[PDB]
């Protein structure tokens, strides 16, 4: 018996308008842990790996360990009919197919039981190397998802640097060039508008816009973001929640052969 | 707000099903095996196509059946986005089920589809194929490609035989306490023209308009063209006379009857006549090419008269 | 200012003829709020629309009438858009007026095809508690069977002269116009058993000439007369070959008759003319072959000549028998 | 001569969006007591009727009964060039083909008189039964348009529930089934959340969700809403606008399936 409490709605709601765009089924493993979500986007280029902790929930409870998969727009949906301010009850059992959410209105007096149909698809998990990469920048999230929308429009496809200085954001389109550079956004009164390099190697890599606009659809989950960039390993987007979890988004690159001549 | 027969005594489970043998067999079998594959099921409109396969999905999942079954019928969207979007979803989903049970999604009328449809039927009968069994109630089989009858088993059904409809028929007057003759049933064994539904569309019409069964009353409700008199004129133009079989016209004539329901009584009298089978033949042929002139757009008394004269001069 | 069916169109069930049974099953059923979708089939102008609109204001009001019955004519063309537009979403609805089915009158209901017919099939099948079809048509043929086997057909038939009469003697007690007993012959004769054509022809006769005898109804409608197919036959029977060929090519150019008119009316003429059996196979099959040969569209001088051709083998077989 | 005046604009303003894709013209009738609109739509399910009081208006002539038919189209863009807080007058002569709509510019310096043609539009009165409803809700309007926007993202007909317990509203799609249920909030401060039952025998009738959408397009009016609804009599619901009139809507029922046992 699966009973998840979330506490607001506003994070589901943000989490769910994040992966709208991108995942085709959403795959949940429950354990004493929490929940973790780890997948594959509909064309196998991306992952998804969210991971919401067992503290974070009001009740949280688990008896076995469970491999639940559902559809997505219609959670999207089915999550479209809540508020912000009502505490989220996800409920499964042991040997069923539903999924109900169960949370109050923005009335405050009315319940809501959402019930949903769940998906039977085997999905081999891939290993999450957990291993170090070549920069790490840490960034407000929001410059994220302005500089992903401020970028789209320039070119389809773009490459981003990182080096000793600060972050690069490079885009050859068919308008013309597009390239931004910041480094050092410490001095400033705010805590989150910070930018921080903790890494040596430099690094240049291009990746495809509209995967990062679907991954700068979870702007308002956390004030500050976290950019791990390597040569090998893919591209890293960590989005950390306050007092939940997690969610981390990776990116492979694609093919830009130099020319004969 | 009483029920029409054709849906109130529709059968429940497979032993009730009188049309075929084989394959009501091959379907009990099916039923208990567990190992259902995907079919297409062919033959005539009317014979039970989809009160079988709908019988089989009854006694195979039982209690899960409004989660684990899809009727598709033609009555929706018969376009290739709701077969793209409807039928992946449904298969999507999981219901918990048996080792030896499959969701069912029924395509009735699976042959008015583009070629489209069906070559993506293809991967969705080939991919989801643990998950779900297909059966495709098709009217005819050669519409069907053939990458998706390879994959798939092929189910025939027949047209309705008289006996057949007559063991129905009585087990339906048995059951609701109808008064009968023999020469009622032989009327609507006529009216019926092998169809089952039409069968017992035409009892209940009878019963509710004039209650006991008795062969002028088959046809006051239906008023086709009579059989004794359509007989008579096969009759006439058989022992070597005009005059009389042209009377028999003029009369089925003057009572408005257009030349296409004319002769297709005549063609349906002259397939149970009794002659000669070499005089059937001719007669049949020569038939038809009258009708192939109706049809064409002759439709004229003249031709129903050299249509007589052409069946008097074939019998010498 | 009006024409006569548009005025003396009939508004009750009583005023409906030689549809006595159909009539009172219908006023059986409808008493007992057990009326299913109708079919009523037959011949153009014997009561098909008017007695379905006496039962629609039987049923319903004037107010409600506009509302609860939807009608389709040819007017809309009827393809597969139709059935899933406007009568499906019309069926599949309930309203705001007293809890009685929907009505929906669907005249030339024989113009469907069958995938229209089948999609039909659907949409009667699926909404029955909440709207009653009604389909008219003039072939019960060139529909479904399975459209027939979910649907209670009626056979509209034609009006027999010796009950049509009354309803003549009526409308020309009503309306003041000179009758005879050939003009009321050439009626009932040229109507063909409906009423439509008899009123029409009634009143044509009345504004064109003012009496109504048989020579002004044949001079108004252009019928082929009796005497102009017996001098046809006679020629054809008693002349010469040449003689006869320009003799009917001259009353053909003169007359303004047609070959096919020629041909129906000397078929009604030679099952009088008292042949022996053989010559009249003879002749029965090679006026159908005419017919057939006109109707592809060849010339016509030339099956001219082959009527009188075997209406010549005819007179040197007579002759011969003789 | 009919001549009326309203006391603030926004009432046309806020009653004409209601009608901008539900009804397709507009029947006035004039009377001592007021202006009148019954309106059945071009599906006949849905029925407006809309009853303002004279005594509601400014100032208010009228001398013998007229029915005036107009079109919607025009009015529903005609609406968007009056203000908010302005004074606007209906102006209709004896003999004349057009009528005058007469009040201020969003600017406060000009007169703008829009004249609008009549359709002579064949419309008989259907006549409201007014029979005694076997249950009664009062709801907020608000929470009534925000539960069918819920309810949009499920099914297409929704089913509406009223017990003694309270109201139920369902939704059951390809999706998943959605319940939503309300009972006893006279515990509040502001008198306008009480969501009150006043009749006892239950009633469960499924209704079609475009048309309740455009029904709860009308949310401004006023601040509650009463449900009115019984065995085989169509859904009311009544708009108390203001002082000087009421608005009601009535609806049909969807045809229940054959689910005799
Ligand atoms: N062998 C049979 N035994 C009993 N009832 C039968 C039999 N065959 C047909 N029927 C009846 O006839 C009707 C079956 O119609 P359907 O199966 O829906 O038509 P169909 O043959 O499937 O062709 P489709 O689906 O339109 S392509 C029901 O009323 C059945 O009760
Ligand atoms: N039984 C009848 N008694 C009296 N007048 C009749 C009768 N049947 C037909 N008529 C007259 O003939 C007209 C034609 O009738 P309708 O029913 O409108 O035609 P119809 O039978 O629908 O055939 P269509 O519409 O040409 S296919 C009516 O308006 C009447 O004037
Ligand atoms: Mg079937
Ligand atoms: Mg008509």
């Amino acid at each position: 018996m699966f009973e998840a409490r979330l506490v607001q709605g506003s994070i589901l709601k943000k989490v769910l308008e994040a992966l709208k765009d991108l995942i085709n089924e959403a795959c949940w493993d429950i354990s004493s842990s929490g929940v973790n979500l780890q997948s594959m986007d509909s064309s196998h280029v991306s992952l998804v790996q969210l991971t919401l902790r067992s503290e974070g929930f009001d009740t949280y409870r688990c008896d076995r360990n469970l491999a639940m998969g559902v559809n997505l727009t219609s959670m999207s949906k089915i999550l479209k009919c809540a508020g912000n301010e009502d505490i989220i009850t996800l409920r499964a059992e042991d040997n069923a197919d539903t999924l109900a959410l169960v949370f109050e209105a923005p009335n405050q007096e009315k319940v809501s039981d959402y019930e949903m149909k769940l998906m039977d698809l085997d999905v081999e998990q891939l290993g999450i190397p957990e291993q170090e990469y070549s920069c790490v920048v840490k960034m407000p999230s929001g410059e994220f998802a302005r500089i992903c929308r401020d970028l789209s429009h320039i070119g389809d496809a773009v490459v981003i640097s990182c080096a000793k200085d600060g972050v690069k954001f490079s885009a050859s389109g068919e308008l013309g060039n597009g390239n931004i550079k910041l480094s050092q956004t410490s001095n400033v009164d705010k805590e989150e508008e910070a930018v921080t390099i903790e890494m040596n190697e430099p690094v240049q890599l291009t990746f495809a816009l509209r995967y990062l606009n679907f991954f700068t659809k979870a702007t308002p989950l956390s004030s500050t973001v976290t950019l791990s960039m390597s040569a090998d390993v893919p591209l890293v987007v960590e989005y950390k929640i306050a007092d939940m979890g997690h969610l981390k988004y990776y990116l492979a690159p694609k093919i830009e052969d130099e020319e004969g001549s | 707000y009483e029920l029409p027969w054709v849906e109130k005594y529709r059968p429940v489970k497979l032993n009730e099903i009188v049309g075929n043998e084989d394959t009501v067999s091959r379907l009990e079998v099916f039923a208990r095996e567990g190992n259902v594959p995907n079919i297409i099921i062919a033959g005539p409109p009317g014979t039970g196509k989809t009160t079988s396969i709908l019988c089989l999905a009854r006694a195979l999942l039982g209690p899960a059946l409004k989660d684990a079954m899809l009727e598709l019928n033609a009555s929706n969207d018969r376009g290739i986005d709701v077969v793209r979007n409807k039928i992946k979803m449904f298969a999507q989903q999981k219901v918990t089920l048996p080792k030896g049970r499959h969701k069912i999604i029924i395509l009735d009328e699976a042959d008015s589809m583009t070629d489209g449809a069906q070559q993506a039927l293809r991967r969705t009968m080939e991919i989801y194929s643990k998950t779900t069994r297909f059966a495709l109630a098709c009217n005819a089989s050669d519409k069907i490609i053939e990458p998706i009858q390879s994959r798939c088993a092929v189910l025939r059904y027949t047209k309705l035989t008289d006996a057949q409809i007559l063991t129905r028929l009585m087990n339906v007057i048995e059951k609701e306490r109808v008064p009968y003759t023999d020469d009622g049933l032989e009327a609507i064994i006529f009216t019926a023209q092998g169809d089952m539904r039409q069968a017992l569309n035409n009892l209940q019409s009878t019963f509710s308009g004039f209650g006991f069964i008795n062969s002028e009353n088959v046809f006051k409700v239906c008023d086709e063209p009579h059989p004794l008199l359509v007989k008579e004129m096969i009759q006439h133009c058989v022992n070597a006379n005009i005059d009389e079989a042209y009377k028999i016209l003029a009369h089925l004539w003057h009572l408005g009857y257009s030349p296409e329901d004319i002769i297709g009584n005549i063609f349906r009298v002259c397939k149970t006549f009794q002659m000669a089978e070499y005089l059937k033949l001719e007669f049949i042929k020569e038939i038809g090419y009258t009708h192939m002139k109706i049809a064409e757009g002759v439709n004229s008394l003249l031709q129903m008269a050299g249509l007589l004269a052409r069946l008097c001069q074939k019998t010498m | 200012n009006l024409p006569w069916v548009e005025k003396y169109r009939p508004q009750t069930l009583n005023d409906l003829i030689s549809h006595q049974d159909i009539l009172s099953t219908i006023q059986k059923f409808i008493n007992e709020d057990r009326l299913p979708h109708l079919l009523l089939y037959g011949p153009p102008g014997t009561g098909k629309t008017s007695t379905i609109l006496a039962c629609a204001k039987q049923l319903y009001k004037d107010k409600e009438f506009g509302s609860m019955v939807l009608e389709l004519n040819a007017s809309d063309d009827r393809g597969i858009d139709i059935i899933r537009g406007p009568i499906l979403s019309f069926a599949s609805t309930r309203t705001i007026f007293k809890k009685g089915f929907k009505l929906v009158i669907l005249d030339e209901a024989d113009a469907m095809t069958q995938d229209a017919q089948n999609a039909l099939r659907r949409v009667i099948e699926k909404f029955t508690e909440n709207t009653r079809f009604c389909l008219i048509c003039n072939y019960l043929s060139k529909i479904i069977p399975a459209l027939q086997s979910r649907c209670t057909r009626f056979r509209f038939g034609p009006l027999t002269p010796e009950l049509m009469v009354p309803r003549l003697e009526h409308v020309v007690e009503e309306e003041k116009v000179d009758i005879s007993e050939d003009g009321m012959k050439a009626l009932v004769t040229l109507s063909s058993g409906d009423m439509r054509r008899a009123l029409n022809i009634l009143q044509s006769t009345n504004m064109a000439f003012g009496k109504v005898t048989e020579e002004t109804v044949y001079t108004c409608t252009g019928h082929p007369l009796k005497s102009d197919i017996a001098n046809i036959l006679d020629w054809m029977l008693n002349q010469d070959f040449t003689t006869a060929y320009r003799n009917i090519t001259e009353l053909k150019t003169l007359k303004g008759l047609a070959l096919h008119d020629i041909l129906t009316e000397i078929h009604l003429f030679v099952h009088r003319v008292d042949f022996p059996s053989s010559v009249r196979i003879h002749l029965l099959t090679k006026m159908a072959d005419i017919e057939y040969r006109l109707s592809v569209g060849t010339n016509e001088k030339i099956q001219l000549s082959s009527l009188i051709a075997a209406f010549q083998v005819t007179r040197d077989l007579i002759v011969a028998e003789a």
